[PDB]
Parts: C-alpha cells; structure tokens; sequence
RNA sequence: GCUUGUGCUGUCUUCGUCCA
C-alpha cells in the first residue's frame, strides 16, 4: 500500500532540512485541521502545562515512524500506542490518561506524508528558476515571502512575480 | 473554492470511511453459554417473493462452514403442514440450529417470521447441543450481500445443480457466520452498496 | 445565483432546492456540511448554478 | 472547418394544420428540426440563412394516411472536422486519462498515449494540470491539437485529437 | 436527416482511394467535392468559409432573423436566445464563444479585404479553397509552420505564401 | 500493390492467405475478433508492430489487443442481446436506497439514469436486483388528479415544459420518453405532479 | 500481491507455517514486512499436540504479541510464578515458565490456568524500569499482553447488530422512516369501499385504511359507495404510520391532499435565503401559467368580411346606404359586429351575442 | 389450456351424456407429460408438468 | 384474503356444391 502510494512520488528520499521541514509543515497542517480538539484538550485539561507541546513531539515521533521506519498505521495503533497519549498524575495521586492521536489522525498524517511531496518538488524547481535567474543582490521580497510559504499557491504566486519582474532574463533563457 | 472543496471532500471521506467501518464492524453471532467470536450452527429460510405459488427453501449450514441438508417444502406456509414438517426438520436429531435466520423481497417475509417464531415459541423448541434450556433466536437477516451472492458467477460454480433462492439462503448464513467475510467476497461489488 | 438552465430546472423535486436562493453563508461552517457545498459544486459544473 | 451547403428536408404536416398559416408554421418546424441538430453525414448544422424566406412548394397528399408531405430546400452553414486537420480548441476538463477539449459544440477527448511526456500531469496544482518546464495547460487554456480520428453516432460526432507533433500544444 | 442535393451512388464493383476523408490529402468525399449544383442543376464550386467570415454570416442572418421576429424594430447572449431548442440554443452559445474568442477579423471591411486578397490573387487563383479557409482561419506566421500545419500546401511551392502571410498578419488587429 | 510508380498500381497480384500481414493505421475503427475484448471497437492509437493499441468505443478506454485479433469495421452495430440479466430501458434497483433505468447496455457494463437525473455505470453483478412492479403498481396521478397510465403520453407546465410518452413509474417520479432529447435517448425523469395529460 | 506469493511460497514449502520466525529464517518474506505483519498473523497452538516447551512451536504464536516483546512476555510470566532462580537471559526457564503458567500441570480449584496471578503484578513500576534501562516507553504494551495471555485471541468486534424496528421496515419495503412518515401525500390504490371506512394499498403494499369522517367532504351527504369504486387510484395523505405491523391510515380530504405542498424545512431565514428574488420568480411562474392560445374565427355568410372597424367603414364608404357588412367582434368569439351604412361617413357598429353556439366558428 | 371452459369434464376427464354443450366447449380432457422447467427452484403445487 | 387462464399442423387423395 505505500509502495503504491509513493508510485507517483519521482523521488521519496528527503535531505534532512527538508525531512525537519517536512516535519514542521506536518504538525503545523494538524494544528490548523484538529483546531477544536486542541481547544477542548486546553480547556478540559488546564491543570496541565504544554500539552500542545505534548502533542507536537508525538506526531513528530509518528511522522517519523511512517517516513524513516515506514510503518503502517495498523501497527502504529497497536505496537506504538504509548507514542500517541499521555499520562499524569493529579494533585489526588489519579492516574489520567489523556488521548492525542487518533487511528484516522494517523491515515491523516500519512495523506499529508504524501501531500508534502508535491510541495516539495514545486519549492525545489522554483528555486531553481531562482537559480538560474543569478540576482546580483537576493531580493528581500522573494526571500521573505519564499521561507514563510506552505503552499503551491504561494509558490505559483513568487513564480508569476519572478517571471513579471525578471521577464528579460526569463526571455533570455529561454509571449 | 478549490480550498474548500478540498476540505469537504475530506471530511466527507472521513464520514464515509466511519459508516463503511460501522457497517463492517460486526462478530459471529455468539450462542448463549458459548465464548464470543464461537461460529454458530445457522438455519436459514426463505420463501422468495412471497407470492402463491412460491415454496419455503431451507439452507443448514454447521460450525465449520459446511452446507447440510438443504430441503424444499412442499405445502402452503400458512397451513398445519409447513408446521408439521418444520418441526420436524428442526427436531430431528442430525440438524442442531444455534439461530434461524428469515429474509425476503417484500413485506409477506413478515408472516413467515411471526409464523416461525410463534412455532419456536409454542414447541418450545430448545437448542440441542447433541441442564439450562434456551430457545432458538428468530431474527431478520440483513442481506446486502446474499443479493449480489446470488448472482456471483463463483456461487453457481460452487453449487451447480442449486436454484439462486438456496444461493440466497447459503448467503444469508454465511453473513451470519461471518460478516466481514461475506462483504470481503463481493470484491468490486462491495463499493455500490449503500455506504 | 441562478443561470437560466438553473432557473428553469431547479424544482422542488431536486437536491439543488436546498441552496437555489442561499445568501450570507460563511466559509468558516462550509466544513460542517460538506455535502452542502459539493452538491453547490456539482450544480455548478452542471451549468446551472454559480457560486460567487 | 465551416461550409455552405444546399440541402434538404422531408417535412410531413397533419391536415389540422391546413389554415392560412401553413408556410410560416412549416418555416418554423423546419427551424426547430434543423437548427442544431448533428448529423454524421454533414457534420453540425448551426444556422440557416434566409430562415424567412424559405421556399416549400407545394405539398403532396399522401394515399390513405390524408397528411401532406413537403420538400423543403434550403441554404445553411455547416462545420465538420476532417481526418488530419489541425484546430484550434479550449480545454473543458482534465483527467488522468487525459484531457477533454470543445471546438464549439464538438468536444475532443485527447489520450495521455497522445500528449508528449514532458507535459506531466499534476493533479495537486489548483486547477489541475498537464504542466512541463514550459508550458502549462489546464482548464480554459488556448490549446492547438490536430484531429486524428473522428467517431460517428447515431445524431452525434466524436473526435480524437493529438498534441504530440510541432506547433501544437499551448498556444 | 437532411439529404443533399447528390443522389444516385449505386452498387458497382471497382473501389477507389479516394473515398475516405482527408484533410492532408484534400480529399473531403462526394458531399464536398469542388464541384456542386445547386437546385436549378447549374454549376457550383464548394464554398469554404473562415472563422471570420462564418462570424459575420452567422451574425448577420441571426440579427435579421431576430427583427424579422420582432416586427421589424448586439448581445451574443440574446442573439443565442432568439433560436429555439434548448440544444439548439447550447450549439449556439458554443460556436458564439468559440468564434468570438478566436476571431481573428471582426471588422466587415477588415474580412472584406481579405477575402478579396485570397481570392483574387495570381497564386491564389490555383489554391483549394479549404487552404484558403485554413489559412485565414489558423492565423499561421511563417511558412514552415503553415507547411507543417497544412500539408496541401508543400505541394504548391508556387505561391508568394510569406507576403500573404505579412498581409494577413498586418490586416490582423493586434 | 500500391508503390511510387504508377504502372505498378494498376496490376492485380493473386498471393497465397500464408505470407500477408493487415496493416493497422492510427485512427481507424476496428472490430476486435475474438478474446477477452471481443466485439469491441474503437480508434487505434498505438501500432507497437505485432501489439496494437486502441481507444475503445464502448469502455471508452485503451485496450491493447494483439493485431490477429482485430478487423477494420468502421461501424460497431453491437447487439447486446442474449447477455447480463437486463433488457434495455429495465427498471432496475441499483442497491437497498437507489432505483434507476437502464439507457445503454453493454457486453459486461450498464449505463443507469437515477431518479435524480445522476448518471452511473455499473458491472451487470453490482446491481442489487431488477424491480418487476405489478401493474396495478405501475400506475400514477397527474397534477389534475387524472390517472396515467404506462404508455399515455403527457406534457409538463412547470420547468422546461417538455412532453414524453410515459416509460415506467417509481413512486412520484415518471420516466418519460421523448423524440427531441437526444442528449439520453429522450428519457428524463420527472415528477408526476409536474405533468398534465393530453 | 505479496499475499499471492506468500501463499505460495507456503504452498511450495509444504502448506504449513510452524513458527513466526519461518516468514524470515525461510526467505519468504522481508525484514520491514515481517515486521509489519509478524503479531497480525497467527498460528493457532495446541497444548496435546507440543507437549515440549523447548520445542519448535510457540505458546505466543498464538496471540496478538509482536515477536519483539516475546522476552517480555515471558519475563512477566516467570515474574509472575514467583520463580527467583530465572535469570533474564535464560531463554529455556523463561518457556518453562510461561508454559507452567498458559498450560499448568495441576491447574488449582476451579481455574483453568495460571493466568489469574498476573493480576498481582504493579506493571506501572515495570515500565517505569524499561523506560529508565532501555529508553522504551512499553506501558501500553504490558497491558496488551496481560490482556492477551489471559484470553489468546479474544473477539474485539462489536456484538452481532440485531435490527429494530426502522431497520426491519426499511428492508421489507425499500422505503426508510424519513421518505414515509406524517404528512406526506401518496397515490394509493383502493381496494375495499364500505359505508364507514376504506381499504386501501400503496405502491409498496402497505395496507392503507380511511375512516368515514375522511373520505368524504363536510359539505357532502352522499353515500361512500356511490363516490369511489374498487380498482380506481386516488391521492390519499398519511396521518399515522405504524412501523410495526406495516400499516398506516390516511385522509382523502382536500385540506390534507393539496394545500401541503411545502413538505421540505428549508431554512427561509431573510438574512440566509433571498426571499424577494424567490417571490419575483414565482409571480413570473405564475404570469407565465397565465399565458393561452388564441387563434382568429372564419364564418361563412356572403355579407361576412374579415375587417376591422375602419376597414368596414372604408368598405362601406364605396357603397350606398343601407348595404350591410359583418365583421368579427373584439369582444371574443361568441360576438358578432353588425356594421351598416347610416349615411355618408357615419356607420353604426351593433354587437350581437351569440347563444346555444355549435362551435366557436359556427352561427 | 384453451380458451373454452372445462366445468362440463368429470373426475375421468370425459362429459357425460346429457350435457349441453357449446362451441369450443371441452368435451375430452387429454394431457400429455413435459419435462419440467427451472420450477424447481421452488413450486409447491403449481409447477408445470 | 381471495382473484381467470389466452391457441394450431402440413402433404396428398377422394367425394361433393354453384356456374360453365
């Protein structure tokens, strides 16, 4: 099943910067879908600190474990179910068990493993048109909104941009 | 737009991928003072569309996936006959049912299960593990896969010399012995069910 | 709003009924109901609808 | 490619009809019948010059059935494709498959087996898209394909384009 | 449905290459043969038409169809509207958008000129009228590319087909 | 034979079945003769020499078939009788919720209008069963309160207006068929309370 | 695929998987793979069949526990037997001991095995001691082989789903509790009329029945029988449905019948739907409903002429007075226009009302 | 079967004398056997032979 | 609760009927 999900990807293995962004890109895309959950875990569970931190080093373990060890999410959810929750102990000694993750967080955070990838490729061309565009000086515009981008619609719009303002060089590479 | 619509489709995947696993998401059906997950003895019955002239097929089938004795009854449902001869059947010491099973095409399935039950019940037609005593279950059957069973080209190589009805039977037994199993058999099948 | 295929076809009898004069719909409660927005899609690749 | 042609039509009249406005109502059924209709022979009738000043004749009393039958001859432009005619075209859809593409009312379906390799198919880009180093074709792009292949049905026409030789593509 | 003014076409026995259509070959069958008849049985030749000039029959016969309609008292919207047939009416809106988002002339006098220029021309005067159809219509800018587009056209190298080319591009409104 | 010279085009040679090959051109319809893709046709599109690839006509996806098994018929005419368990226009219950009629038939699929106007295409095994209503059951109630009956044609007020001859009943909903609507072999469904009788 | 050549790389080897570890020390399958699918494939283990612990079959084969945790398992099962002279890297007392406490010897009084003293372990201390040793977190994992030694297998499906009564009603007739419910209004066919109530069935033959106080209208005194007949087909509006026994009563009355039309709870909120475009659209419905066909009249009578007034005064100014014109009138059909000659450039224009008239164009 | 009626047949499948009898009225009842079709599946008294 | 079923041989030979 991953074989034939990673079918499409032209090259799977990431560099360790990306891997690392990859990982950032993934917890901040759960942040954004699991909103409510967030919220209800802040308010129903204020007594303990950072959790949220909790839950971003435990679907970092999970990205991990689906990218580097490749495992499925079957055995996920069976053999590494410590990674997906945490346990405290109250002010009353109660053992308290508060559940992070979720079977389809999981399949979630394989869909989004796969999604990244395009993100990824079209970064890489794009900045590789940068590239082969050779600015004497880096443009602040470009560099700014090019690190803060998570989209391919960003990326297509620092690409009309650079092809507007850069045509000539465009056109000498090459309406 | 295409954000949204994004958003949606997969919410909605998730909401389907939730009822298809509420669907699924069923064990064997456990006879009383077994352990749960044991495959029960089944006897299943229909008569079809319910009509005049159409006669009541039974279908037994074992513990271990085997079909035994299937039978034709020769005589209106609703006389003394059919219940003569179903007590009978049921009583004699070679079948031993854990549960019968009852569906159908239209409304008349209704008389053949209050007529069943009220017969189980009268008879006082216990379950023979050939002490406490229990009677047979009577229920219905949903058969979201017998239908497509009995049309399925491996059903009539497997049981060449039956009519489709008893291949509606032995799919309405098997659903009971084994869910999963069943909707696993329809194979393209199973993505035109009503998810 | 309501192309003239939209504003002939769409009767009581069709699943576009729900939303064939909807206004003032936030984008934030589109995630609550995804079937809601699909079919206003799918009426619109019909030709019958446009979403603005 | 778009043509004058001088055709005809059949057209049969119940005797209800038979009042003073039997041409005009004739003018009329013929309009509906002919106007967009698609036929294999001749391609797409789109419209009918003259449409008011029709001669129809005069009609023949059929034997035994009492209704009058009229020979309507008329003068209308024409478009029909050709086997290895390169057009023009705006593509309406996008598949794995391939994509599909309208020359007016014709649509064109271009298999994948016919687009160059180079033009990869992304189904993540919004909208989606057969996309190269270069070139970009979605939804609503100018696109420039040479027909193949032309299907007849019944009261429609099915045409296969290609994109794979020079000059075609994105425009 | 409609049938043409050709008839006859009995059985016989020999077959011919010259049947199925063609366009590279300029072979467009029986039913558009450069010879036709009209309904008197005179002599006439096939009659190809541009997107220009099909743009300004299409419109002139539909503009005097809709005031005849109305009594004798612009859009393309409307002008679509005034045909009647629900397909009809889809058939039309198609060729209106396809003709208007590829017009390459949409001026009266600007296809008036062009016409006259590929008909009336020495070199022009041997040229199918399907070439001269292609070549007003696909708007070509350099030989090559309309040898490569229209294969017909490799076969006559008599023709000034670069100027005609500039002429065309010139009348074209940029 | 055909060759550049022209005096050699005009002669007719007698060559034994043993030493010819067909010659296979991109875009012509071909009829499969016989395998698992029999009887299908379409537009070739790929001549790999011995393995030939086509668009199929009634699939409406490439198929690749050796070329022994393909003759050039530039027609299909496919009879689709004496196959799957449905005549064309059968009334017939796609699973437990859904209903629709069958508008072409193929040699191991179906094309089903829904009642809702949705499209589907379906394996002839996917569908639940075929609804054979009685007919006191196959009746219905205009909008005038005058009953119609299978086969009496009626003409809408409401919408489109458009009129068909009926084809079969389902609850509310008649499926009409028409002369005019070519764009599915004039059935359309409407509700029966959209339509007066004539 | 990899199922498929599985099988049959078991099928070559001889049709039997005796342990786990056959998928790896055999080839049949990889490293990543078996460590995948090693704790969700089992091989079912029978105690009369391996009477040796040491043997090549394994007690844990038969449960939900990964491979890797098998040394665990078994330290908790050796912990749990109070043995003291186990040492953990004792492979062979670590089986002894797990297969004494699965398959004991000489089980006690009324227990089948030695598995109830697991119960007696503070698996919370034991994981706290992985975690600090070997940097595992495993609590969730010493409660799934708990679970697992203590039942090999145990079902963790839902029960059975029995059907109830909205679910029985929507199998035997394909219509749910939502399409057929209070208020809608359906065809019926009838089959029984009586002086006081009416048997009806529907389409999906649910036995419908009407009581007397609803066939007929308030205003009507006729008897039931002379109103309907068997075999005709009325429009009939639910009042009850019940699901149980499969029948409902219905109301032929005009009240019920027609004036429910809006059957949908679409939310017309003014803020959320757009009512004044809604209510142009059907005023324009209802004024296109409106429209008629109209056509002209021909009457055959030598002083009948297809004028209008003026034509008739102009037709009358060439002629002298007294001659007598016809014309049809403005007022419809059934009126007739008289127009003769007063005197030179004054006409008199009469209508004429038609009575007891054949056809429209008759006299 | 025919069109005709068959209530004037006895239990021998012949009329008695007596009757009055009409046109196309049976007067000797004669069957003759068939192999049975798919009925089978399930006929209790009204399949076809 | 109970409902009504939907058609016919072929080929010769002989004897007859009304004209012619």
């Amino acid at each position: 099943r991953f074989q034939a999900y990673r079918k499409s990807i032209k090259n799977y293995k990431l560099s360790d910067v990306d891997y690392s962004n990859e990982r950032d890109w993934i917890v901040e895309q759960l942040k954004l879908e699991k909103r409510d959950f967030l919220q209800h875990l802040t308010q129903a569970h204020s007594s303990v600190a950072h959790l949220e931190e909790k839950f971003e080093a435990s679907v970092k373990k999970i990205v991990d474990f689906i990218a580097i060890e490749s495992f499925e999410v079957p055995f996920i959810w069976n053999h590494r179910r410590d990674y997906a929750l945490h346990t405290y102990n109250d002010d009353s000694n109660n053992t308290i068990i508060v559940k992070l993750l979720n079977e389809d967080d999981l399949w979630r955070i394989v869909q989004l493993d796969l999604d990244y990838h395009s993100i990824h490729d079209k970064k890489a061309a794009l900045s590789s048109i940068y590239k082969q565009l050779d600015l004497d000086v880096v443009d602040p515009t470009y560099e700014e909104f090019f690190g803060s981008a998570r989209t391919l619609s960003e990326l297509q719009d620092i690409d009309d941009y650079l092809t507007f303002n850069y045509s000539s060089q465009v056109k000498n590479l090459t309406s | 737009k295409e954000s949204i619509r994004r958003d949606c489709e997969r919410v909605l995947y998730f909401q389907v991928k939730n009822s298809f696993t509420k669907k699924i998401d069923q064990a064997p059906y456990q006879p009383p003072t077994y352990a749960k997950g044991t495959i029960p003895r089944v006897l299943t019955l229909s008569f079809g569309e319910g009509n005049r002239g159409d006669a009541v097929l039974g279908v037994f089938m074992d513990d271990s996936g085997d079909v035994k004795s299937q039978i034709k009854f020769d005589e209106d449902f609703q006389s003394r006959d059919f219940s003569d001869s179903l007590t009978r059947y049921i009583k004699s010491n070679n079948i031993n049912p854990d549960i019968i099973g009852i569906s159908g095409f239209n409304i008349h399935t209704k008389k053949l299960f209050d007529k069943v039950n009220e017969l189980v019940n009268e008879e006082r037609l216990t379950i023979e593990y050939d002490s406490d005593k229990h009677l047979i279950r009577v229920i219905y059957v949903n058969d979201e896969t017998a239908r497509l069973y009995q049309h399925s080209s491996k059903s009539s190589a497997e049981y060449p010399n039956r009519p489709q009805l008893a291949k509606y039977c032995i799919g309405l037994a098997k659903y009971i012995q084994s869910p999963l199993l069943e909707y696993l058999a329809l194979d393209e099948s199973m993505y035109s069910l009503h998810i | 709003e309501l192309t003239e295929r939209g504003k002939l076809q769409i009767e009581p009898e069709s699943p576009y009924f729900d939303f064939k004069y909807a206004k003032n719909r936030p984008i934030s409660a589109l995630t609550a109901t995804p079937d809601l927005y699909l079919r206003m899609i799918q009426a619109e690749n019909d030709g019958l609808v446009n979403i603005k | 490619m778009f043509f004058l042609k001088d055709l005809s039509l059949i057209l049969t009249l119940h005797p209800s009809y038979f009042g003073p406005q039997m041409n005009q109502y004739l003018r009329e059924k013929l309009l509906t019948d002919v106007e967009g209709t698609c036929t294999g022979q001749f391609g797409y009738i789109v419209t009918v010059l003259d449409g008011m000043n029709i001669d129809v004749g005069k009609g023949r009393i059929i034997p035994g059935s009492g209704s009058a039958e009229f020979e309507v001859k008329y003068r209308a432009v024409v478009w029909k494709p050709f086997k290895g005619e390169v057009v023009d075209a705006i593509v309406s859809n996008v598949s794995p498959i391939g994509f599909f593409a309208d020359v007016g009312p014709l649509n064109v379906f271009v298999s994948t087996r016919l687009i160059p390799d180079n033009l990869v198919y992304n189904p993540s880009n919004s909208p989606p898209a057969y996309m190269s180093n270069d070139e970009l074709i979605t939804k609503g792009s100018k696109v420039r394909l040479k027909v193949v292949g032309t299907r007849t049905d019944v009261n429609e026409i099915y045409a296969i384009g290609s994109i794979k030789e020079d000059f075609l593509g994105a425009i | 449905v409609s049938t043409s003014t050709v008839g006859a076409r009995r059985r016989r026995a020999k077959q011919q290459v010259d049947d199925e259509e063609n366009a590279t070959l300029l072979r467009l069958g029986p039913e558009f043969a450069l010879k036709q008849y009209d309904h008197d049985g005179n002599e006439h030749d096939l009659i190809a038409l541009s997107l220009s000039e099909s743009r300004l029959l299409i419109r002139e016969a539909l503009k005097a169809r809709s005031r005849a309609r109305n009594g004798g008292v612009i859009d393309d919207d409307e002008l679509a509207k005034v045909t009647s047939g629900a397909v009809a009416n889809g058939v039309v809106k198609k060729t209106l958008d396809y003709l208007n988002t590829f017009a390459r002339f949409k001026d009266e006098e600007t296809c008036t000129a062009v016409d006259q220029l590929l008909h009336n021309s020495s070199d022009c005067s041997v040229l199918h009228p399907f070439e001269i159809a292609q070549l007003s219509s696909l708007g070509c800018e350099d030989v090559d590319e309309a040898i490569t587009l229209i294969p017909s056209l490799a076969a006559k190298k008599e023709v000034n087909l670069q100027r005609i080319l500039d002429e065309l591009n010139r009348l074209e409104d940029p | 034979l055909h060759s550049d010279d022209d005096t050699i085009n005009s002669e007719t040679v007698e060559i034994p079945t043993s030493d010819l090959r067909k010659i296979f051109n991109v875009g012509d319809h071909v009829r499969v003769i016989h395998g698992k893709h029999t009887d299908d046709t379409g537009l070739i599109v790929e001549v790999n020499g011995d393995k030939v690839e086509f668009i199929s006509n009634q699939t409406k996806r490439t198929v690749i078939v050796f070329s022994n098994y393909l003759i050039k018929s530039t027609d299909s005419t496919v009879s689709i009788n004496e196959s799957g368990r449905f005549e064309l226009h059968d009334l017939v219950q796609v699973n437990s919720d859904l209903v629709g009629i069958v508008i072409r038939a193929q040699k191991d699929s179906f094309d089903v209008l829904c009642s809702d106007g949705k499209l589907l295409s379906l394996p002839p095994v996917s569908i639940y069963s075929k609804l054979n209503l009685n007919p006191n059951q196959q009746i219905a109630i205009d909008s005038n309160g005058v009953e119609v009956k299978v086969g009496d044609t009626v003409r809408e007020f409401t919408g489109e207006r458009r009129q068909g001859t009926i084809l079969h009943v389902y609850r509310n909903f008649l499926f009409l068929r028409s002369r005019e609507i070519v764009e599915n072999q004039g059935v359309f469904v409407t509700s029966s309370n959209r339509v007066k009788t004539i | 695929r990899k199922a498929a050549g599985l099988i049959q790389s078991i099928q070559r080897i001889g049709s039997n998987l005796v342990n786990r570890a056959h998928l790896i020390t055999e080839q049949l399958t990889s490293k990543t793979v078996f460590l995948n699918m090693a704790s969700f494939v089992y091989i079912v283990f029978d105690p009369d069949v391996e009477r040796n612990p040491q043997g090549e079959m394994d007690l844990l084969d038969s449960t939900r526990i990964h491979p890797e945790d098998y040394s665990l398992a078994r330290k908790m099962a050796a912990d749990a037997l109070d043995i003291e002279d186990i040492d953990d890297d004792d492979e062979s007392a670590m089986r002894n001991a797990i297969y004494e406490m699965v398959f004991p010897r000489s089980p006690p009084k009324d227990e089948d095995d030695l598995t109830f003293k697991l119960d007696e372990l503070i698996l919370d201390d034991y994981a706290t001691e992985l975690e600090r040793k070997h940097q595992l977190k495993k609590r969730s994992t010493l409660q799934i082989i708990k679970e697992e030694l203590q039942s090999r297998y145990r079902e963790i499906r839902r029960d059975f789903h029995i059907l109830n009564e909205a679910e029985i009603f929507q199998l035997l007739t394909r219509e749910t509790v939502d399409s057929f419910r209070k208020g809608m209004v359906i065809p019926v066919y009838v089959r029984k009329v009586e002086s006081s109530y009416m048997s009806v069935s529907t389409q999906s033959l649910i036995a419908g029945n009407i009581q007397r106080q609803d066939i007929l209208e308030p205003n009507d005194r006729r008897d039931p029988r002379e109103v309907y007949s068997v075999g005709q087909t009325v429009r009939a509006c639910i009042l009850d449905v019940d699901y149980y026994n499969f029948k409902c009563q219905l109301s032929l009355l005009r009240q019920f019948t027609e004036n429910q039309v809006a059957g949908l709870n679409v939310n017309r909120n003014p803020k959320f739907w757009d009512i004044e475009s809604e209510n142009r659209d059907r005023q324009e419905e209802i004024d296109k409903q409106r429209e008629e066909s109209r056509e002209s009249r021909v009457i055959k009578h030598p002083f009948f002429h297809n004028m209008k007034s003026k034509e008739a005064e102009d037709y009358l100014a060439a002629r002298p007075v007294g001659d007598v014109v016809i014309r049809p009138s403005s007022k419809g059909s059934n009126h007739i226009t008289i127009s003769w000659k007063v005197a030179p450039q004054l006409y008199q224009h009469i209508d004429v009302l038609e009575e007891n008239k054949d056809d429209a164009n008759a006299i | 079967l025919k069109h005709g009626t068959y209530e004037k047949l006895d239990e021998d499948g012949l009329i008695a004398p007596g009757v009055r009898v009409s046109g196309d009225d049976i007067i000797i009842g004669k069957t003759t056997p068939i192999p049975p079709d798919t009925e089978e599946l399930g006929q209790r008294t009204k399949y076809h032979t």
